[PDB]
């Protein structure tokens, strides 16, 4: 199970950054999808997933109608578009992916690279 | 020995005039002059961490968690002893659950650091598995009661030997639990919480306690998705009870109990008696004014009803009244309690609604004068149509010997109401300055007040509020798992699809709680519908402060509804009268409750003045 990352960096207070994921290495219908976050010095937080719940997408309390998930099953991509950044938002975006289809994505197994995002 | 079976006793009440001291120590040291301490609150908080538990092992003890008997009741005596079986089962693996859980993260934060205090965050910690040992054996006790009344099928040798070898297994081998592990035999997929739901329901409607029942639903919801997470979910257990706000619900319930132990509440009562009573019905007015002036002190409608129902009905019945009106009017105007502030129902939903409490207050100030003012509109209705005598009116001197008399007691509710206005107390110290004036009242001002019924009283307290603490800490574990399910989002879909308006949306709730109310206790309810009722106003742009004030006056007509009223239980039995004549006498005074509902439903605005 291999997933990648795109996008990020450094943006201002509303930035709408999108942050994207290019996973392979197994179902993308079958295994729960999403998105957690780590800040500088803090513990991991859920942020979002796909195929965890069963009718919408999972949105964390504080990233609620302001982040979107969307889904790409054809060429296997997970997007999180981000808007009204806040600068409480500075941290590091992990994608990860688990067989359990629980909305639980920073206890999902498998995990990428990550990115950093800072806003100013 | 007995100062071990009388060990929770001693041991939070201490605890609690400890925490007591210290807060009012720090309202003090803030306010008399500028020196603000550091490490008041948190300490405050520390000590109500156990102080909590030990009232939860004390309802442990004395069977006295809220439970929904309205089905278990009905069963067969044959049949009813299989489900009592099972219910000690489940509460046994829930404070099984307790143990391991606490343990586990009393021993992984013993690093992180109580800035204030200079302490480890693991003496908070600490008190989880500390204390579910008391319970552990408070529960036995229990449980060897119930087989020597025939209530349960197991031997209480057997029961004991599955504790301790259970206890053994997860504390030398608790590997041997994962045979339990429901996911190596269901695959549900993402559609789990809703057969965790009707498992959920069919616990709460075979008796099961409510705190105990959101427990097991964690467990089996953990236990059918993954079980690794219920290590860090199990926190939501302990800093649930680190709550500043929680801290005015044990001070709230004792500020009503130095009161009408403290004889306080019989001056009032005289005060009033003294102004009014000479009018049209004036005994009913006199009945609803003392509720009013009560109202600003206590917090519970039980409390005013056990607190004034005596002698209330005792001076109705010294003018010719009918037992129906006695026995209905002192149970209607129970509810002027839990509107006007101070109120505990407001602070419930406050914690789970994560609102401003001061803002609850001031919202429902203004209710508690409706609903006053039309109990008193009512009862002049029904006793000039019933032509009752008008008593004579009361001296010049009379009047002003019972308003003098009854004078340090009046300024209780300017401590509260018009101290969380202005601004200069927050709801937690209000409480402390109440019941800190309580003392002086009932102890220096009026002398009535003892230094063992002062400790019986906080013992008593804090029996109370352990009830509540434990569905407090296990709604908050419950809440976070049925919220990142979305579940409330579904059923606010469900609900516009079939009402539109938000106004039919309100109007579905309402009658959707006056449903529940009529066999659902008020507070066996604020924990069942409010968790997912809540996310759904928020949903349909509904305030949450007027959704809280219009909940709580929707379910303190429940305790009226006679298919279950507290209310009306509690007056029958002050009163020496039936229930059925209590049900039937407040008939009439239901209305006028319906009105203040619909009018407060339908013009918003009047909620919400004064906290704006
Ligand atoms: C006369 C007849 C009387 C019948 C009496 C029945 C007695 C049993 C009742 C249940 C007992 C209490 C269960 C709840 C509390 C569990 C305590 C914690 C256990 C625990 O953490 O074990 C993990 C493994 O077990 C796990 O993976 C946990 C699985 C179990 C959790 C609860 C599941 C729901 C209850 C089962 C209901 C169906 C059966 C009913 C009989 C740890 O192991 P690890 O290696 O992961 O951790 C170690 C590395 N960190
Ligand atoms: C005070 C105690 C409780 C008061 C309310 C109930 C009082 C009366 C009790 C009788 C039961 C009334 C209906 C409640 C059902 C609760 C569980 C809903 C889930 C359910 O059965 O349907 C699901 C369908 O999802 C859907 O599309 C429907 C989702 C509906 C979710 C509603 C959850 C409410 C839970 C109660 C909270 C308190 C009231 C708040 C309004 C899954 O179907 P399945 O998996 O069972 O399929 C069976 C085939 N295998
Ligand atoms: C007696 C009982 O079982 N439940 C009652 C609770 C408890 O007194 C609780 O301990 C304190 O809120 O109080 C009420 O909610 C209240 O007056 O507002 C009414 C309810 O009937
Ligand atoms: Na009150
Ligand atoms: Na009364
Ligand atoms: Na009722």
């Amino acid at each position: 199970v291999q997933l990648q990352e795109s996008g990020g960096g450094l943006v201002q207070a509303g930035g709408s950054l999108r942050l994207s994921c290019t996973t392979s290495g197994f179902n993308f219908d079958d295994y729960a999808i999403g998105w957690f976050r780590q800040a500088p010095g803090k513990e991991r937080e859920g942020v979002s997933c796909i195929h965890c719940t069963a009718y919408t997408p999972y949105y964390a309390r504080s990233v609620r109608d302001r982040f979107t998930i969307s889904s790409d099953n054809a060429t296997n991509t997970v997007f999180l578009q981000m808007n009204n950044l806040r600068p409480e938002d500075t941290a590091v975006y992990y994608c990860v992916a688990d067989a359990t289809r629980y909305p639980y994505p920073e206890f999902y197994d498998y995990v990428g690279q990550g990115t950093q995002v800072t806003v100013s | 020995m007995k100062v071990f079976n009388k060990l929770e006793e001693w041991l939070g009440g201490s605890l609690f005039i400890g925490m007591f001291v210290i807060l009012v120590m720090q309202i003090f040291s803030r306010q008399i002059f500028n020196s603000p301490l550091i490490w008041s609150e948190e300490l405050s908080r520390l000590i109500f961490v156990y102080v909590g538990l030990l009232g939860v092992s004390m309802g442990i003890r004395s069977q006295q968690h809220i439970m929904i008997d309205f089905l278990y009741a009905k069963f067969p005596k044959s049949m009813q002893k299989i489900i009592f079986t099972i219910i000690q089962i489940l509460i046994l693996a829930c404070l099984i659950f307790f143990l391991y859980f606490g343990y586990d993260l009393f021993i992984k934060k013993e690093e992180i650091e109580i800035v204030s205090l200079g302490i480890s965050m693991k003496w908070m910690y600490l008190a989880l598995p500390l204390i579910t040992l008391l319970m552990l054996v408070r529960f036995y006790q229990a449980y060897s009661e119930n087989y020597a009344q025939n209530k349960v099928y197991i031997k209480p040798i057997f029961i004991l030997a599955l504790m301790i070898i259970l206890v053994l297994i997860a504390f030398i081998k608790p590997e041997l639990f994962k045979i339990l592990k429901l996911s190596n035999y269901f695959d549900l997929g993402e559609m789990t919480i809703y057969y965790v739901l009707i498992a959920w329901l069919v616990m709460i409607f075979f008796g099961v306690p409510v705190g105990w029942s959101l427990l097991v639903a964690c467990i089996l919801y953990f236990a059918l998705t993954r079980w690794k997470v219920v290590y860090f979910a199990a926190d939501k257990l302990v800093y649930s009870l680190d709550s500043f706000s929680l801290l005015s619900v044990p001070f709230f319930i004792l500020t009503g109990i130095l009161m009408n132990g403290a004889g306080i509440t019989e001056r009032i009562f005289n005060f009033a008696k003294a102004m009014l009573g000479h009018y049209t019905g004036g005994m009913g007015h006199v009945n609803v004014a003392a509720s009013l002036i009560f109202s600003g002190m206590s917090g519970s409608a039980i409390a005013d009803a056990g607190g004034l129902g005596q002698l209330e009905i005792k001076a109705m019945r010294d003018e010719g009244y009918d037992d129906d009106i006695c026995g209905g009017l002192t149970a209607a105007s129970c509810i002027i309690g839990p509107l006007v502030p101070p109120s505990i129902s407001m602070i419930i939903y406050g914690v789970i609604a994560n609102q401003s409490i001061a803002k609850l207050f001031l919202a429902g100030f203004v209710p508690g004068f409706l609903t006053t003012i039309a109990l008193m509109i009512m009862n002049y209705f029904v006793c000039k149509k019933r032509g009752y005598k008008k008593t004579a009116k009361a001296s010049p001197k009379e009047r002003w010997i019972a308003f003098k008399k009854s004078f340090w007691a009046l300024l209780t509710p300017i401590l509260i109401i018009g101290g969380i206005f202005s601004g200069i107390f927050t709801p937690t110290e209000a409480a402390v300055i109440a019941t800190f004036y309580s003392i002086i009242l009932g102890g220096f001002i009026y002398k009535e007040l003892t230094v063992k019924s002062f400790f019986k009283h906080c013992v008593e307290a804090v029996a109370i509020s352990g009830v509540t603490v434990l569905m407090i800490m296990t709604v908050t574990f419950f809440g976070d798992i049925i919220a990142r399910e979305q579940v409330a989002m579904r059923v606010a879909e469900i609900f516009i699809k079939y009402a539109t308006s938000p106004m039919m949306v309100l109007v579905m709730i309402n009658l959707l709680l006056l449903f529940l109310g009529m066999f659902i206790d008020a507070l066996a309810l604020q924990f069942l519908v409010l968790p997912m009722l809540i996310p759904i106003a928020e949903q349909v742009g509904i305030d949450l402060v007027f959704f809280g004030v219009m909940t709580t006056l929707n379910m303190m007509i429940g305790i009226l509804t006679p298919p279950m009223g507290m209310a009306l239980f509690v007056v029958a039995q002050v009163g020496k009268m039936s229930v059925s004549t209590v049900a039937k006498g407040v008939l009439p005074f239901l209305l006028p409750i319906f009105i203040t509902l619909v009018i407060i439903t339908i013009f918003p605005q009047i909620i919400l003045f004064l906290p704006n």
